[PDB]
RNA sequence: UUAAUA
RNA sequence: AUCGAGGACUACCAAGAUUAUAACGGAUAACGAGGAAUUGGGGUUCGACAUCGGAGAGGGAGCUUUACAGAUGGCUACCAC
RNA sequence: AUUGGAGGGCAAGUCUGGUGCCAGCAGCCGCGGUAAUUCCAGCUCCAAUAGUGUAUAUUAAAGUUGCUGUGAUUAAAACGCUCGUAGUUGAAUUAAUUACUUUGAAUAAAAUAAGGUGUUUAAAGCAAAACAUUAUGUUAAUGAAUAUUCAAGCAUGGGACAAUGCAUUAAAAGGAACAAUUGGGGUGAUUCAGAAAAUAACGGGAGAGGUGAAAAUCCAUGAUCGCUAUAAGAUGCACGAGAGCGAAAGCAUUUCACUCAACUGUGUCCAUUAAUCAAGAACGAAAGUUAGGGGAUCGAAGACGAUCAGAUACCGUCGUAGUCCUAACUAUAAACGAUGUCAACCAAGGAUUGGAUGAAAACCUUGUUCAGAACUUAAAGAGAAAUCUUGAGUUUAUGGACUUCAGGGGGAGUAUGGUCACAAGGCUGAAACUUAAAGGAAU
């Protein structure tokens, strides 16, 4: 670009924009979370992008399936970011 | 593929001062890069530069300041004999008081100057005007 | 040498296309290479509107078109005046 | 092939395109030996057999007088110019000339269709000085 | 860019800038190993190994748990298989493009493309020999690894 | 429709 | 056998040796080198001939004397003179 | 004091006498057809000078043989495309040899460079003297340190960059796996369409074709025309695009299978497995060949009729091989982007194809981002220019990796030799001789 900016102090908006390998140290943009069950109380913890079926850990309502790059939780299912 | 890292840096650094840009980012470090950074900070080349650190090898950040003309590598680097010296910087010098090479010896990386003080050869890695 | 950036074809991503016949001459040109021009006209000429629709049988028949492609070779597009040819730098006009 | 190690293949693309070189493949193929009447000799003689003319290309007009000699090394009939002005009544038939080249021009030269020699000496001493 | 033809992609994976197991994970190696011990036995690939476990156990990085790679874990167990996981699966395109190509003669492009898969094995195999994984007398032969790969 | 050459 | 290593030669045994990094062949108007001519650097071409090494005495071949020769301003035989 | 010259290259005469496209000069361009700056002479001066012209060859010029150092879109020149061995080149990373580098050892002179020395200078020689007025004395005088010097061999200090050694990470290197898709990608079967033509039946009753005008031809055995029925061959309109797929050639009715490839998504796996590649191997339009089937339309050859001076052609009618399928050959195209493959950096845009991801309720409108075929602007970069900008840019400030090809135009992709094919032909492939131009972009 003829207008430059800072390259060791990308902005949160700019880094977010980029792909996630042309940051400045490479991110994932995936995440672990856990689901709490429609049936149950329990919360499975899966991946974000998960590439299976996700099944319960106590029965299986299947929580989510899996979608060519993120998971498709169903509607009643809640979820949190793990940190 | 990649080939030479350090031709890749180069072009990257003249490329960026032929355009007047304030600083420019290099994907690939190594040791080599790092040290023919720092033979063209003592001439006062470039201000300095940063190395982040992407655990794959990571990035170097230089800034320039409207001094570099050209700095480019050189493809297979003979092995210079201290008698080949001012056959080498007859050719790719500007002249006798501006420009200096780099070569990589067994007491490190050093331009042509030192080296000739320190009386001692190696392969040449390339130079700046 | 080059006349024309594109070659005057409309061929880029792919390295044979069909042929077909022009409309005039006969020839073989390929389906980009050809110049294509669609006509929509009535069966009915401008002057005998009038007569077909004054003694006619049924109440209020909308007359109908013809629809017809026309595709023509290079030589016979240029000779039929359905291109012309351009100036040097209003080649490049493709409006 | 610009690597360091890579010294047999640049040695010996130089070796294949030398070959193309016009100039220099015909000074080293066996032809000098073979196809040049002269040979290697800067100059050569011969005898004397039969006095010619030649007429000039289209945009000259005239006729190039010359001689047509049998040389003795060899025993080839070849044509040979007779330098300046009115220098063939000097030449008699039957005798001795020695032959030297002209300049190469674009391979042949000055007596126009195709002659490229010059009558140095006519036993005597020159068809300069004669 | 691919080897064989001009395409150009660079769908990767992004290790995260954390070499360690990450706070919220509380399992062990023990129950990581076992876990993956199981998984093994039931004749599973590596590659899908580590995947299972990332999207069931959330053990989503097997050596920031462990310190220890996947087909290191397995060796060590002795669970490795002999034919190498990539060199299998190249293997058993071979056999599934040969066995089409035995009713369908006039199909060039198959022809094309098992030629392409051929030399990759070829590949694989002279770089897995110089690293000692596979001893020198195996040889990929198509009469054979229709019944090795099976 | 036909229109060769210097 | 030789002054002596050695397929240098003999007897028996085995199937080996070289090759795309060019073997085996073909050409040279080819004795090799120190060197010579011309060259900004790199190079290109030449070197029968001062000096060092090799080979030859019209063509091969076989020998004598002797410390040293397959000698030829030594010998024997054949070919051409 | 001679040799060569006085149009240009190239310093020197637009002086005078003859010669009249003749004689001739002329290395190249060229001058000479009667008023020659170039011929033959006279005078003058131009260059070098005891030398000066000519002829052949080496070197420089030649960045027209390229390591330094060339060119390949159009001037000559990127294999049709992919796979592939040798060869070449190979990401970052660690506080026993070889290669590299520094010093030497040892190594015939002459020669080269270079130190001293008034052979009267100089080329030479390695001697002579400088002054001691020299026998005495410097003096037991000089010998250039005389240095080289490449490719090998020996020793030594260093281990950065490299090769063979024998345990780091997880490359916007590569490969594998999985999830969702994309695909006029390929193969097989199935299946739809009606144009053209053929046949059957009926109506009609004199023309129909074809052309610039006609003619040859078809028709009273009822043609052209109109409706209805059939059975094969071939084809796949409109949708159809500077859209998609494929290594290239190439790929278009819809259904079902069998495959394949790619993009995107990924806290999945391996850990350098990679790039380019002589020899070698798959695929390779159309035409052509061999043997079956099919044989509708068109149609190299051929036969007619026109036109023309002629017409073996263009125009019209008929029509064999062929065009179509199966099996096997052939291996060539303006096989073109006339632009090799891989990799890095790189000015402003708008739009589009396939994904991922937010917003707005599959389809559509928007933000970001990945991959693909393209397009527009440039006072910038490059180039001989046209033009190129997802390079033909980052190149006299010349070097990222590898392979192929070119050396003025012809002769000529010809002859011969070798090899492949049933054949046509394909691959490799000169020389003699000839010639000052041939050629590229623009006014």
């Amino acid at each position: 670009p003829l207008i430059e900016v800072d390259l060791l102090n990308p902005t949160a908006a700019s880094e977010a924009k980029a792909h996630k390998m042309k940051r400045l140290v490479p991110t994932p943009n995936s995440y672990f979370l856990e689901i709490k069950c429609p049936k149950c109380g329990a919360t499975t913890t899966t991946f974000s992008h998960a590439h299976r079926q996700i099944l319960c850990q106590k029965c299986g309502q299947p929580l989510g399936q899996p979608t060519g790059g993120k998971l498709k939780l169903t509607q009643q299912c809640k979820f949190r970011i793990k940190k | 593929v990649r080939v030479n890292v350090l031709a890749d840096a180069l072009k990257s650094i003249t490329n960026a001062e032929k355009q007047g840009k304030r600083q420019v980012m290099i994907r690939p470090a190594s040791k080599v890069i790092c040290e023919f950074l720092n033979v063209m900070m003592k001439h006062q080349y470039i201000t300095d530069y940063t190395v982040v650190d992407t655990h794959r090898s990571g990035k170097i950040v230089v800034n320039l300041n409207g001094r570099l003309n050209k700095c480019a590598v050189i493809s297979p680097r003979f092995n210079v004999t201290l008698s080949e010296f001012d056959k080498w910087e007859a050719n790719l010098l500007p002249s006798r008081h501006f420009g200096a090479l780099v070569l990589t010896t067994s007491y490190g990386i050093l331009d042509n100057t030192e080296a000739r003080a320190k009386h001692t050869g190696g392969r040449i890695l390339g130079f700046f005007y | 040498t080059s006349k024309r950036r594109n070659n005057g074809r409309s061929k880029k991503g792919r390295g044979h296309t069909q042929n077909v016949r022009c409309s005039h001459c006969g020839r073989c040109v390929p389906k980009d290479k050809a110049i294509k021009r669609y006509q929509i006209k009535n069966i009915v000429e401008a002057a005998a509107v009038r007569d077909i629709s004054d003694n006619s049988a049924l109440t209020k028949y909308k007359l109908p078109k013809t629809y017809m492609k026309l595709e023509y070779c290079v030589s016979c597009g240029i000779h039929g005046r359905v291109v012309r040819v351009r100036s040097r730098t209003d080649r490049r006009n493709r409006l | 092939a610009r690597g360091l190690h890579a010294a047999r293949k640049m040695l010996a693309q130089r070796r294949a395109n030398k070959w193309a070189d016009k100039e220099w493949k015909k000074g080293k193929l066996v032809t000098r030996y073979k196809c040049n009447p002269l040979g290697t000799a800067s100059h050569a003689k011969g005898l004397v057999q039969e006095k010619l003319g030649i007429e000039t290309k289209q945009p000259n007009s005239g006729i190039r007088k010359c001689v047509r000699v049998r040389l003795l090394k060899n025993g080839k009939k070849i044509t040979a110019f007779v330098p300046r002005d009115g220098s063939l009544n000097y030449v008699n038939e039957n005798d001795e000339v020695l032959i030297s080249g002209f300049g190469r021009r674009g391979h042949a030269v000055g007596d126009i269709p195709g002659v490229r020699f010059k009558v140095v000496c006519v036993a005597g001493v020159s068809l300069w000085g004669l | 860019g691919r080897m064989y033809n001009p395409g150009r992609g660079i769908s990767r994976r992004c290790i995260p800038y954390r070499r360690s197991a990450p706070s919220w994970l509380k399992t062990s190696t023990l129950e990581v190993i076992d876990e993956m011990c199981k998984l093994a036995k039931k004749g599973i690939a590596p590659s899908q190994i580590g995947a299972i476990m990332r999207d069931t156990h959330g053990v989503g990085l097997v050596k920031s748990v462990t310190g220890s790679k996947v087909l290191r874990i397995l060796k060590l167990a002795g669970l490795a298989p002999k034919i190498p996981e990539d060199l299998y699966f190249l293997m058993k395109r071979a056999v599934s493009v040969r066995k089409h190509l035995e009713k369908n003669k006039k199909d060039k492009d198959a022809k094309y493309h098992l030629i392409l898969i051929e030399s990759k094995i070829h590949r694989l195999t002279r770089y897995y020999k110089s690293a000692k994984v596979l001893e020198a007398s195996f040889k990929y032969d198509a009469n054979t690894a229709s019944a090795i790969v099976s």
